[PDB]
Formats: structure tokens, sequence, C-alpha cells
């Protein structure tokens, strides 16, 4: 069969949701997208709502439905984000695929070894990686700069932090136990949450996924938020597409990718979507 | 027993002759590291491999539990697809289908073309490509007018049969320097770089990785700094190989691990 179930999770600019046109039809750029919307906290039940669905990925998605000519029915994750194994039991975009709710999972989906024993992986469509924000003038190597894995060697010690319970604080609690100890207390709600203490002085850097801190930085008004060079980038990887282990979409869709990005196409998707006015 | 070919390509691959009692010569780095070294046959004497791949490949013949022999690719090429009718593949790729190889560890770029014959592990190297230029001439990069228009005054090129030269003559836009260039390409790039610092060569359309390292050591040439096209290195193995998933699997942790991170410290950075 070439109709497929397609998970997706809402994050700009790869993925932007929006209500229907009220008429209930998703014009433009957008794509139907159906999302499950629960009744109250304590009860199962809910109703499948629908909105439609933009961005960067979506755009991704429909270059694939036209290559690899498939359809599909686009619905946004529920219960979790992207995909987080609690007590073995995947939620996110990952637990979608795992237990065969969908046969894809087009997103902002970082590809990591965890991740890949259980689902397969196309090639990446988008680097990303951890990296550092910073205001402009502060000095700093990369995740791996001494400022960061030994802090109190430095006076003033510096201040950062990352958005805890993902895998950013996940990788450095692993990699740098005392750098994971000592940013604990720098904790950020979020990433517009992150930014706006880093203008206002309260906070030194910011460690995140790259291709978040570098759109963030591309559209920052007066442009002083900026983030370390590519080349300094710890863990990196990419973006990709989630499918079934031994999906036979695989093979197709990573052709499809590889196609994009040598004929130019994503190059432009990256500056419809990702460029900016900084730099 | 793996048989691995590869191809020389600073700072990935050192290749260096033997001592005479047919050992390698004992190596640490400034920072009191070790520098693993591996036999590797080539154009037909053994010799000394290192650099960056090699320790690569001493991390996934461990991890995954190999033995293997290293030799360097017969013509001494990355590869591409020729015609003969049949067609076949030079350099590297070549080999790897034709069985001479059973995986190449290399700055192999991962692009549409290879991918459809062969399998690449996810990329252990995230780069693109920029333009190497003897420092004094001075361009503005890949739309500069004596790149943009072709003329032999100022005489620009890549490297024969490699991801370049197949970058620049898929895409029909690309004609005009692609003409220009097949008229100039250099079998190697250590011969192209060379050329740069014998005025010889004007622009060099390279990797960046090896572009942005050469500047770093020979301080007579330099990058433009700008990367018009960004690609990605991997381990390639023939379709369906045994170890296609363990070894990117291999290659994900070694990116979480910092592993990669202490190679770049090493030999890129
Ligand atoms: N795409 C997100 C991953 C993203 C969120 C987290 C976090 O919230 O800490 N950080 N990253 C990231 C960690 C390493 C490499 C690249 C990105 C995902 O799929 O989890």
């Amino acid at each position: 069969d070439n109709h497929l179930s397609i998970v997706t999770l809402e994050e700009a600019p790869f993925v932007i949701v929006e209500d229907i046109d009220p008429t209930e039809t998703c014009v433009r750029n957008t794509v139907p997208c159906r999302k499950f919307v629960k009744i109250n906290n304590s009860t199962n039940e809910g109703m499948n709502v629908k909105k439609c669905c933009k961005g960067f990925c979506i755009d991704i998605l429909k270059k694939l439905s036209r290559t690899v000519k498939f359809t599909y029915d686009l619905y946004l994750v529920t219960n979790g984000k992207h995909g987080k194994k609690v007590n073995n039991v995947w939620n996110g975009m990952i637990g979608e695929v795992v237990y065969q709710r969908a046969v894809m999972a087009v997103g902002s989906l970082t590809i990591n070894e965890e991740r890949s024993e259980v689902v397969d992986f196309s090639v990446p469509f988008v680097e990303t990686g951890i990296s550092v924000m910073v205001s402009r003038g502060t000095q700093v190597t990369g995740l791996s700069d001494k400022k960061f894995q030994r802090p109190h060697d430095y006076s003033p010690p510096f201040r950062f932090g990352t958005v805890p319970n993902g895998s950013t604080e996940r990788n450095i609690r692993n990699n740098y136990p005392y750098m994971h100890q000592y940013m604990t207390r720098f904790n950020q709600r979020g990433v517009e949450d992150a930014l706006v203490s880093l203008k206002t002085g309260k906070l030194d850097a910011f460690i995140y996924d790259a291709a978040v801190l570098n759109y963030k930085a591309g559209r920052d008004e007066g442009c002083k938020l900026v983030t370390i060079g590519s080349g300094y980038i710890f863990a990196t990887t990419g973006y990709g597409i989630a499918l079934q282990k031994g999906s036979p979409w695989k093979r197709q869709i990573d052709l499809a990718l590889l196609q994009f990005v040598g004929d130019g196409e994503m190059e432009e998707l990256e500056t419809l979507w990702l460029t900016g006015i900084c730099h | 027993r793996l048989k691995i070919v590869t191809i020389h390509q600073e700072p990935f691959v050192y290749v260096k002759p033997t001592m005479s009692d047919g050992t390698c010569k004992e190596e640490f780095t400034v920072n009191g590291d070790p520098v693993k070294k591996v036999i590797c046959t080539g154009p037909t004497v053994p010799q000394c491999c290192y650099g960056f791949c090699i320790d690569l490949l001493i991390k996934l013949a461990r991890t995954m539990n190999f033995t293997y022999e290293v030799h360097l690719v017969a013509d001494g090429k990355f590869g591409t697809q020729e015609r003969v009718n049949k067609k076949e593949w030079n350099g590297m790729m070549g080999e790897l289908l034709s069985g001479q190889a059973d995986m190449i560890v290399a700055p192999l770029t991962i692009n549409n073309e290879r991918a459809q014959y062969i399998e690449f592990s996810k990329p252990f190297k995230y780069q693109g490509l920029t333009i190497l230029v003897k420092k004094g001439t001075r361009i503005t990069g890949i739309n500069d007018p004596r790149l943009r228009n072709p003329s032999d005054k100022f005489i620009y090129a890549t490297v024969k049969q490699s991801s370049v030269d197949i970058y620049f003559r898929r895409q029909v836009e690309l004609s005009t320097m692609y003409r220009h260039m097949e008229k100039h390409n250099y079998e190697s790039a250590a011969e192209a770089i060379q050329a740069v610092r014998d005025n010889k060569l004007h622009a060099f359309i390279w990797d960046s990785a090896v572009l942005e390292f050469e500047a770093s050591q020979k301080c007579d040439l330099v990058t433009t700094g700008e990367l018009f096209f960004r690609s990605g290195f991997g381990i390639g193995m023939r379709k369906d190989s045994p170890w296609k998933q363990n070894v990117s699997l291999s290659i994900l942790k070694s990116h979480e691990n910092g592993f990669m991170e202490d190679l770049d410290k090493t030999w890129v950075r």
C-alpha cells in the first residue's frame, strides 16, 4: 500500500500549526494535520481536531510525496515531544513509530544512536548538533570549552544552562558530569525563555540544538545573539525522517533526499524557511 | 578479514614511508597521545597510514571486532561512473563494487549518485565545498566574475573523478564553470594544492574539511570561508553488507561520546 500514516510535532520553523480557515479548508503551503485533543486531564477521551501544518519539514514531506509517490494522513503527537524511552516505553514521535501507529515521522527529529536501534533514520536533511548561543563579544569555543567543563576555574564563573529533560541535558550528563551539575541551577523554561535571559545579561551562554540556535540567531532583532562556528558543534548529526525498522520506503526516501540536497532544492527551502536577517 | 581501501587525503590519511625493518615510526601528539599507525599497501610497497579516518577505522575495528588489511586505491581516485553500453565506476567506488574492497574508509562524499549502488553509513564528518586561493589572489567566492565567466587568464579546477566533478557536471547551470574546469582538473588534491602554491592554479574547488586545514598549515594559502555547498563523509559498504547498521550505530555513538570531537582536536582543528 502507498497511503501512509505520518506523525509530526509542532516546532517552528520546521513545523508550524494553524487552525483551519473558518470554510474548513487548509489553503496555501499548509497541509491538513489532525490532532487528538483531550477532554480533560483525568480521562482518555478526546476529539480529533483539524489543523493546518506548514514549514521547512512540511515542504520536505511534500516533495517526498511527489518524488516517492505516496499519499499520507498527517497527525500531530499528543503524548511527548520527539521521543524519549521512559521505562522502556517510548513516547513522542519515536513511539508512534515503534508501536506502529505511524510508518514514518516527519519533523525536527534528531538522529541518535538510541533511536536508531528501534527505528530507521533516513539520510540527515539538515545539520544540527549541540551548540552554544552567546551575546556577541563573549569568547567561547564550544561545548567542550574549558569555561564549561570546569566553570569555577574562571572568575567570575560563567553562567550558562540549557532546557532540561531533553537530549542536550542527557548528552551533557553522560559526557561532562561536573558541567551537568553546575549548570543545573541555570536551567531554562524554553528557548524563547532563555534568549531573553541572554539579552538581559542574566545568562552568559545557552547550550541547545544547533539548528534551533542558528534559526533564532538569524532572526534576532539587532542581531546581537550569536552561535559558535559550525566547526565547534558537539555530537554533530541531523534531522531525519524516522521510519519503521525494515521500512521498504527508506531506500526511495534516502535517494529522494540526497537528490534534493544535490540539485539545490534543499538550499532553497533553507533560504525560504531558515535563513534570516543576521549575517 | 575486511579489505579496507582508502586514499591519500590529509588530514584524514597521511601516507608515510616504512622504517627499515618494515615497522612504522612510533609517534605521539603534542598533547601526549599515541599516534596509531597501520600498514597500508599501495602504488606496490607497504607504507604507513594514519590520520582521522585511520583512528576511526581502529575504533570501528574494535567496536565491531573485526580484523582488516588496508590498501590505497589503485587509480588514486575517489570514483565516478564512466561509460564503456555498460557503465562502470573508477577509484574507490569501482573497487568497492568489484570486491577488491569490503569497505571504504575515507573522506567519501555522500551523494545520490554513489548511494544508488552502495550503502553509506550515517555521516562521520559534516563539511562542505569551498575555494582555496594563493594569498594575494582575492576573489569574492563562488559568484566572483573571474569565476562565473571562464577564460584562460584565471584558471580554476577541482579533482578528476570526484564528488566535486560529479557535482559540477550534474547541474545544467554549472555548465560553463564545468566546461572550464574539465580542461584543468588535477588527478589529486596534493597536486592541485601544490599548484596553487606554484601559481599554476588559481582557485581550487575542494572539500572544506581539507581546504580549511591546508590554510591553517600552509599559510601562503587561504580559502574563501563561504561554504557554497554542504556535504557529508560516510563509510561505504556494499549493498546489504552485514556491517552497515552496526557501522553507522558506531558512528552515532562516537559523535555523542565526543570521540569524533577528539579526532577533530587531533587531526582537523
Ligand atoms: N531534535 C530534538 C533534539 C534537540 C532538543 C534537545 C533538548 O531539548 O535538549 N537538544 N537537541 C539536540 C541534541 C543533540 C544533537 C542535536 C539536537 C530531539 O529530537 O530530541
